[PDB]
DNA sequence: CATGGGTGCGCCAGACAGGG
DNA sequence: CCCTGTCTGGCGTCCTCTCACCCCATG
């Protein structure tokens, strides 16, 4: 009876490595809840278990509050202090109540609350101790297969889930099968599956390589990037600081044994291992393997790279359904355009001709001088307007007066282009002039400007009949806007 | 719900005895017309024209 | 289970393997509980409702014997008023004094003072009889009852069903015309006559 | 509890499942006949009148027992041998037993 | 049906009136009602102006009777410490 | 209180030709007879025609 | 406590005496 | 042994629904 409480507390404390205090607090809450259910009225109840005897006293708790909303469970601070002057806001006033007679109902409730406390203590500490597993490749047994997810048993009442998107496209699991996967997220669904496991994401590939390649687990080789088409093909980029170690050779292993072990665990996924380079162009050449790259052109402003390949290698460089270029682009972070050497030259000639036409049209220069600007690397009016004067003065035949005139023309061309578009639609010119009339939304200003009504004066000159075909403009609203425009233009 | 209520049966019915007696009509010069005379028997809770209108 | 044998830990008793189960009753009949009797073999602790029924029947028998004394005393005083209409009548002096002394008024040795002495004999007999009978009735309510071998208390409950009529009951006249009532028609379908009344 | 959904379940199992009605003094074989149930608001077996002349059943307080053929061969024996449409001639002679009474 | 239907177309600021009630109408325990009467609290409008801290100073008013008063006031949508401007109305000042 | 079970012709099983069988449900515990009797008496005579 | 010892039915039918 | 009278056994409709009461006795 008495000594049995101590023996149970000691057995549970030792078996679940849990603080005795946390078990008692929970038993007190369990007994309070079991007591509340025996009364027809909603009462507040505190239970206190004596830590030496295992005896327990049950109260009618009265949550000391400032304002009473529930007179059956709450008492004012003034009324609580009339019974005991030591009480504060948030304390409990008690009332001699028959201690909940333990039988089989209280016993089952106590068991359930202990089990729940162990899930939030023993199992929580087990998950904390398995900080590596929360991130590394956990191993589970398939408990249940649904259409949309697989429930894994990890042991110790821990359940994990693999979602349909987190599976490989050709995997078929049965109840009782062993499955490995990366624990990529821990949420708070204690009841059920709080653990989310992936086999499809790139982290599964990284951690399989960490286990299979000791040099990655020892931090001698680093995986810098991983790009993956799950169950089909992946690319990994590897670097080492030790010049004595070939990082690609280490990840492949003797006759490919290491990469084949990882591929086999991923259902026969093809894995390319590439050397990481700190030069983006050299890294993209490595990422494009097994296709040979002839030339690369880098557009830093668009964050894009044009990759020229021999006409025989084009199909290999793109890969089946663009898989090779897509995985290389995901691995590099660059947008990758794969074309032939002939197509790259034709593209550059078309861009050079478009730049020459743009410069000839807007800068009032001859085609010979526009060609020199494009040969010196200028492709946009913005570059010519904003580039440091020193770079323009390095061009053979440019003097300081001609560079100043060229920049002034480029700025005036940029200004004119912006103003023209802003007046054609409703970007700025018609979004201020035509939209001056109270009531003009940006859409209506662009609809007006599409009819050639670009200014508040142009609107003041219109009839209702001239605007009657504008979708969303009633004759009354047209008349009001024309009168508002006339009031500002002719009577302001 | 408490033990102090007492439930009686509910005869929601105001009428007791409805008897129609068809008979010949002479008000209209045209013959072969009929008059329908309905003697109802209400318990006072329903007006007779309201009863024939609801029916 | 460990938790079943942990009944001792929080409280005591012993183990919970024993099938906990409350004698619940079967179906087929409605009703309204009109009367509950509780009989207790003597020695057994009366619970709170058996003491409630004991106080209730003590109160009922107390009120009933007190009303026996009051009603028969009212008849006796009506007899005294009927006798004292003649022979030393007091029309105003009769209700000035308390009613239990209607004997020492002015009246000689006649049949009327003899009759008032006989009614005083009857009245004192009713007084001492009421004392001894209320003591005996408290004894009858308070005592236990001899019962079956090895029974603590008997609870008897009287359900009072109200069974109306339905297709399947048996009605019959007084000549042998039996019959299972077969269909409980509406009012309108009945054959009526040229007055209006349905059969 | 008899919820609202078990009565549709009941009209599913009663359908095409005969029952053996039986008058208590069964003398000949026409005193056990198989019917199909039609559900009754009530507490009394409604019995088709012509069939009464087979059971010697008037309606002066008579009682009958119902039996359920459980297995599948017994449902087929109730429909194919003991159905009330199949007993229209008395086996003692050639006279019809579904005579209007 | 058309014939039969055509043959039938000729037929077919001190709160409200609750503040003016006496405290005895609140169904309070005989203890709570007698404690309020001892402090000259006669109307519900007088009770609603008093704070919980003021009611606890009243002789013989316990924490239990204060909880009863709150639960009863809450059942009528009233709370302790409401300020009524112009209470008591001149209609009550003459009793 | 004036809300009844408004009925409808769930089917018109017109058997063969010049012959139909029109079933109407659901009516009150007593309105099948009054609508059958009203429609039966009106169709019999009131309904006009030429012969 | 544990054990210990009425007299209103009537027919059929075959086995057992009982004359014969 | 061949018939006659007696003596015992074997048997007598089916379903149901309540009720009441089941061994003293005692050294
Ligand atoms: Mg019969």
């Amino acid at each position: 009876m008495n000594k049995e409480i101590l023996a149970v507390v000691e057995a549970v404390s030792n078996e679940k490595a849990l603080p005795r205090e946390k078990i008692f607090e929970a038993l007190e809450s369990a007994l309070a809840t079991a007591t509340k259910k025996k009364y027809e009225q909603e009462i507040d109840v505190r239970v206190q278990i004596d830590r030496k005897s295992g005896d327990f006293d049950t109260f009618r708790r009265w949550l000391v509050v400032d304002e009473v909303t529930q007179p059956t469970k709450e008492i004012t601070l003034e009324a609580a202090r009339y019974e005991d002057e030591s009480l504060n806001l948030g304390d409990y006033v008690e009332d001699q109540i028959e201690s909940v007679t333990f039988d089989r109902i209280t016993t089952q409730t106590a068991k359930q609350v202990i089990v729940q406390k162990v899930r939030e203590a023993e199992r929580a500490m087990v998950v904390d101790q398995f900080r590596e597993h929360e991130g590394e490749i956990i191993t589970g047994v398939v408990k249940k297969v649904n259409r949309d997810n697989i429930s894994l048993d990890l042991g110790n009442n821990a359940e994990a889930v693999i979602l349909r998107e987190d599976m490989l496209p050709r995997e078929n699991f049965r109840p009782g099968d062993r499955v490995r996967g990366v624990l990529y997220s821990v949420r708070p669904e204690a009841r059920g599956a709080q653990l989310f496991v992936t086999r499809s994401k790139p982290e599964m590939l990284i951690e399989l390589f960490r286990i299979e390649v000791p040099e990655i687990g020892e931090e001698v080789i680093e995986i810098k990037a991983a790009a993956r088409d799950p169950g089909s093909r992946a690319k990994i980029a590897v670097k080492t600081n030790d010049k004595r170690i070939d990082p690609v050779g280490a990840c492949v292993g003797m006759r490919g044994a290491r990469v084949q072990a990882v591929s086999t665990e991923l259902g026969g996924e093809r894995i390319d291992i590439v050397l990481w380079d700190d030069n983006p162009a050299q890294f993209v050449i490595n990422a494009m393997a097994p296709a040979d790259v002839a030339s690369i052109v880098v557009d830093e402003d668009k964050h894009t790279m044009d990759i020229a390949v021999e006409a025989g290698n084009l199909a290999q460089a793109i890969g089946r359904n663009g898989q090779n270029v897509r995985l290389a682009s995901q691995l590099s972070g660059w947008e990758l355009n794969v074309m032939t050497v002939d197509d790259l030259q034709a593209k550059h000639q078309a861009e050079a001709h478009a730049a020459i036409d743009t410069f000839t049209k807007y800068l009032d220069i001859d085609e010979d001088f526009a060609t020199v600007l494009v040969e010196e690397g200028f492709s946009t009016l913005e570059e010519l307007a904003y580039v440091p004067m020193k770079e323009l003065l390095e061009i053979e035949g440019l003097d300081e007066p001609t560079v100043e005139a060229l920049r002034e023309r480029a700025k005036n061309a940029l200004a004119t282009i912006a103003q023209a578009q802003e007046e054609s639609l409703g970007d700025n010119k018609p979004a201020d002039d035509l939209l001056n009339l109270e009531g003009v939304d940006r859409d209506l200003a662009f609809k007006l400007a599409a009819r050639g009504v670009c200014t508040l004066e142009d609107l003041a000159e219109q009839g209702i009949d001239d605007l009657a075909d504008i979708e969303g403009l009633t004759d009354e609203k047209a008349g009001a806007l024309i009168m508002a425009a006339r009031n500002i233009c002719w009577f302001g | 719900r408490p033990i102090g209520r007492l439930l009686v049966d509910a005869c929601y019915s105001p009428v007791e005895r409805i008897a129609y007696n068809v008979e010949a009509a002479r008000v209209e010069q045209r013959t072969d017309l009929d008059k329908l005379v309905i003697e109802m028997e209400t318990n006072g809770t329903i007006d007779p024209e309201e009863a024939i209108r609801r029916a | 289970t460990p938790e079943e044998k942990l009944l001792r830990a929080i409280f005591g008793e012993k183990a919970s393997d024993v099938k906990d189960s409350s004698l619940r009753v079967p179906n087929g009949v409605s009703g309204t509980v009109i009367d509950v009797q509780v009989f207790t073999r003597d020695g057994v602790e009366k619970d709170k409702r058996a003491l409630e029924i004991e106080e209730m029947q003590l109160k009922q028998a107390k009120k009933d014997l007190s009303e026996e004394l009051q009603i028969l005393e009212a008849g006796l005083f009506s007899r005294i008023r009927a006798v004292l209409v003649a022979g030393g009548v007091e029309a105003e002096k009769l209700d000035k004094l308390p009613r239990d002394r209607w004997l020492e008024l002015g009246l000689t040795d006649e049949e009327k003072q003899n009759q008032l002495e006989q009614l005083a004999e009857q009245y004192d007999e009713l007084k001492h009889e009421f004392e001894k009978k209320l003591e005996a009735k408290r004894r009858k309510i308070t005592q236990g009852d001899d019962l079956a071998p090895g029974v603590l208390k008997i609870v008897k409950v009287y359900l009072a069903v109200k069974r109306r009529i339905q297709p399947g009951d048996k009605m019959a006249g007084r000549h042998g015309n039996k019959g299972v009532i077969s269909k409980i028609n509406p009012i309108e379908d009945m054959p009526y006559d040229e007055n209006g009344t349905p059969v | 509890r008899e919820e609202a959904v078990v009565w549709d379940i009941l009209d599913e199992v009663i359908r095409e499942h005969p029952v053996l009605l039986n008058r208590a003094p069964t003398l000949h074989r026409l005193g056990i006949q198989a019917f199909e149930p039609v559900l009754i608001e009530g507490k009394a077996i409604q019995l088709h009148p012509l069939v009464c002349a087979a059971y010697n059943a008037d309606f002066d307080g008579d009682q009958m027992a119902v039996h359920v053929p459980l297995t599948l061969e017994a449902q087929l024996e109730a429909r194919a041998l003991m159905m009330s449409t199949n007993n229209i001639l008395s086996p003692a002679n050639g006279e019809p037993i579904i005579v209007p009474s | 049906a058309t014939i039969l239907a055509e043959q039938l177309e000729a037929f077919v600021p001190e709160f409200d009136p609750i503040l003016l009630r006496p405290v005895d109408d609140l169904e309070l325990t005989v203890r709570s009602a007698n404690c309020l009467k001892a402090e000259a609290i006669h109307y519900i409008g007088d009770l609603v102006q008093r704070t919980e801290v003021e009611l606890l100073k009243t002789p013989n008013l316990g924490k239990k009777s204060l909880t009863e008063i709150k639960d009863v006031l809450a059942s009528r949508g009233l709370s302790l410490g409401m300020r009524l401007e112009n209470w008591p109305p001149a209609s009550i000042a003459d009793e | 209180v004036t809300e009844f079970l408004k009925p409808r012709l769930v089917d018109i099983e017109q058997v063969s030709s010049t012959h139909a069988k029109v079933t109407l449900e659901p009516l009150e515990r007593g309105f099948g007879h009054t609508l059958g009797n009203a429609l039966r008496r009106i169709l019999l005579s009131s309904m006009p025609g030429c012969a």
